[PDB]
């Protein structure tokens, strides 16, 4: 019982994590695109604040 | 006359015993069952949280 318990808990614990991978470069790339077209904006902003 | 069958009234009152420890010898059944039992009861509550707590840790990690 304890063995059918112990791979039962592994075989889900694999494919969750090799799921959570997928979604994490995903979500990785969700806030790089939105980031580089919204991009001259904060270099412009920078810049305004550096020539003091 | 009775000689043979005054041995059958023995036997009948050693029957009587013979029967009442087969009747302590299904109750001792009965409690060993309902004891090897319950500690499979235990052994299944107890792996269903360590599989409750490995899947949440896995899901937190995750």
């Amino acid at each position: 019982l304890e063995a059918q318990y112990r791979e039962r808990e592994r075989a889900e614990t694999e494919a969750l994590l090799a799921r959570y991978r997928e979604r994490a470069e995903a979500e990785a790339k969700a806030v790089r695109e939105k980031a580089m077209a919204r991009l001259d904006e904060a270099v412009a902003l920078v810049l305004k604040e550096v020539l003091p | 006359k009775l000689e043979a069958i005054l041995s059958q009234e023995v036997e009948a009152e050693i029957q009587a015993l013979l029967q009442e420890a087969e009747a302590k010898a299904e109750a001792v059944k009965r409690e060993a069952e309902e004891k090897a039992k319950a500690l499979l009861q235990a052994r299944e509550r107890a792996l269903e949280a360590q599989y409750r707590a490995a899947l949440r840790r896995a899901e937190s990690a995750g």
